[PDB]
């Protein structure tokens, strides 16, 4: 299931993404393999082992 | 004005061939002109007779 | 260790304001334009009179 | 005789990737280590507006 | 005599390396183009999108 708890603590790099479809139209279409949408805070990040 | 050739071509046969049409009956073409190319290795000739 | 989550709350905090402070201009390009649209009768209406 | 003037052979064309416009579509790089990888990936990251 | 086969084995690995050396780049092209056409859904479905 990936590592999602690294990806929002890893430094990451700003681009434009424009397509077609929203976006929660197309991630929602599982038109991408992996995915984790949700829509609050994410409490869980700031753990470690 | 088309530059038109003003003569017709000709093709005298090499001495050398003379005895190659005594042997097995066949000029090929320009039979001096294959003798050097095979001694320097060159594979492509500059031009067909 | 710790001190990269003090940090890396710090970037969730600016971000949530970058989101609410765009959300924010748009309302008002949104609740403005819905006021207009109360305001704009049917074309056949506005010719007939 | 049975005279047999000389013999042809075609020339080899050059192609070449780069030179192909269909490179354009592409990001070519080289990586000499690539037998040993598995699989690789990109994660990605959107917050709405 | 024993020469001309020297000279002839000679090009003999070089056609056999320029025959697929030529070919080791159409592949690229043709591998790449085999590529996209699992990544071109016909147009009228990306019409509709």
């Amino acid at each position: 299931m990936e590592n999602w708890s690294a990806l929002e603590l890893l430094p990451k790099v700003g681009i434009p993404t424009d397509f077609l479809t929203h976006v929660k139209t197309s991630a929602g279409e599982e038109m991408f393999e992996a995915l984790r949408i949700y829509y609050g805070d994410d409490p869980e990040r700031y753990n470690i082992h | 004005t088309v530059s038109a050739p003003a003569t017709y071509g000709n093709f005298v046969l090499s001495p050398e061939n003379a005895v190659t049409a005594i042997s097995y009956h066949s000029i090929l073409a320009d039979f001096n002109s294959y003798k050097a190319h095979l001694t320097s290795g060159q594979p492509h000739l500059p031009n067909d007779s | 260790l710790d001190k990269i989550l003090n940090v890396e709350a710090m970037h969730t905090v600016l971000r949530a304001l970058k989101n609410t402070a765009d959300a924010m201009e748009r309302g008002l390009i949104h609740s403005f334009l819905q006021t207009l649209l109360r305001k704009a009768p049917p074309y056949f209406v506005v010719q007939t009179l | 005789f049975e005279a047999i003037f000389g013999t042809f052979c075609n020339r080899l064309e050059w192609v070449y990737f780069l030179t192909s416009g269909l490179a354009a579509a592409a990001h070519a790089i080289k990586f000499h280590d690539l037998n040993k990888l598995t699989t690789g990936k990109m994660l990605f990251h959107v917050q709405v507006p």
